[PDB]
């Protein structure tokens, strides 16, 4: 249950420190919405560029 | 006189924190940008009744643009030359990176002004911007030359 | 000029779904008939504060029209002869059972028009009505020659 | 101008409750119909020394009209078309059964008006009738197509 | 409890298939509101004609 | 001055479902809302304001923000037998009370501050039945000492 606990710790910390960082890196990008940068290939959980 | 003719026609939206206009929600390039620490209802049912989370590093709300305002909202260019962009409290220009105005622009109740060309192109939004000797600065959110949305901020910025 | 003069005076009410008029709540003969699938608040506190269930077989609401809206609430005759009944998007006449107008009347955002004589007598409320070759039909809700409230539906009916 | 000329000629009688008029004792079709909840004496010795029990289901009194005023008291037809029946505070018309007048008619101190044609025929007497909207109701006491004396009353009628 | 159940079934089904059908047969009638039909004498749970 | 000075003043109606039933008036700092008058208000500096009950007087209070501070209805406590004025006419009375001509309106009126020609609030309407020819005014006012009191004839009016 400790081992089950820490993975749930490592889950939710990974949730925040992915989804926040997935919410970020699109806020700089998906607010300009043209946003010509084909380095979306670092999150691939927040997706769909504009062909550019 | 484009600083008021073109600008009154623009569909900004003030934020009445219990009647108190503390900032202007503006509907920019599709999505809408609220200065987020400014709070309160807004004068559009398309805009008032929507929930929005936080762009907390920039301190803004976000999209929430119903499709009826789509096809006309504040198209723009990400970049800017050192031009005379204009709004209700006058114009602005600066050479390198930033935005500074004549003194007395007003920070309170102002943050939310979009930053429009004479041509009508939103290059940024007001955040703040302390007095710099003779002039008053502008902290903003704007866009990189690459188009990346960034915020340009002098030290000791303003309330909204 | 009774198609616009009289109708503007009538106390119909549009239904803004987040600011979007999708149909007209017309107060007709005592009780009000909101087109039910049309949703949204309405521009009257004595109408938007009005709880109402479904007349779902006909797809209408009801009333509960308070004592400060009634008594000239589009009084009418239940029946209809083949009369030139008029409203905002033009007039109608048909000889047997139905209602059909020239092409391009507009059903979307329109359903809710009470169907008034030049005299000003309701005989129906709009539901829809696909183009039947040349003309645009009208589905409605109306009254029988007996006064029985029925609805009239051609095939492939329109939304509201 | 028959709504005031013909009426003032008629032998209606106000019921002073210690000088305060609360209704009109009118002499209609033989017998007299005093509104019962209206109380007080009357300006006629042929009507003031006259004892009367209750038509409490209708809330009226009755006659017992002396023979001196007999041979001219407000003869009428029991039925009524959608007529513009008229009196002191204006005219009424309704298409089937009820009776509704323009707003501000006044129902206090007035219930007791007989309901006269331009011809001068009583098809009803006032019971009141709440403010309905931009017009106002009339609950009445009137007669069936069969001549049966009835009362017509919308929900939540008025005092007298 | 089965016998108590089915009557509660037969209750609520009778509720809907009376009150819906009592909500109906007045919606055709009490929406025209003159509505001269003295065959209200089939529900007698939704009541009060207009003397006609 | 019975309408010029008053329309310029920052009175505020209380719409109960759109129906005005009284006027919240911003009187020397604290606002004095008639309490039995219910409904929202046409000022959000005033409508988003929680206020407890001065139920012995049947009022609310302030808690008025600072933007409206430095301009609100400065007044005196006492009053001579003056021709104090507002929307529905003027008032004068000699000792203790306030009475106006008939038809001032008690309904939808209680909340008017009671202003001099100079424009000084010595009272606020509470009500006050028709007094034969004239009409009374139940009010809330200030003692000669200054003590905020309510004046009430028998059988006062709704608001």
């Amino acid at each position: 249950c400790t081992c089950v606990a820490i993975i749930m710790v490592s889950c939710v910390t990974s949730v925040w420190l992915l989804c926040r960082t997935r919410n970020l890196c699109i806020t700089p990008y998906k607010l300009a919405p043209n946003a010509q940068v084909p380095i979306l290939l670092a999150l691939l959980c927040c997706i769909k560029p504009t062909r550019a | 006189q484009r600083m008021c003719m073109k600008l009154e026609s623009d569909k900004t939206f003030p934020i009445m924190l219990n009647g108190q206009v503390n900032g202007y929600a503006c509907v920019v390039g599709g999505r809408v940008f609220k200065p987020l620490h400014v709070e309160g209802r807004i004068d559009n049912e398309q805009l008032a009744a929507i929930k929005l989370k936080k762009a907390s590093i920039y301190d803004l709300e976000y999209g929430d643009v119903p499709q009826c305002m789509k096809s006309d909202t504040l198209q723009y260019t990400s970049d800017k030359p050192p031009g005379f962009y204009n709004w209700h409290h006058g114009a602005v220009q600066y050479e390198n990176n930033r935005f500074t105005v004549p003194r007395g622009v007003g920070g309170k109740g102002d943050s939310g002004r979009p930053i429009l060309d004479n041509k009508g192109r939103v290059v940024a939004i007001v955040l703040g911007g302390v007095n710099e000797g003779s002039r008053t600065a502008l902290s903003v959110v704007t866009w990189n030359q690459k188009g990346v949305t960034v915020k340009d901020t002098p030290e000791g910025s303003e309330p909204w």
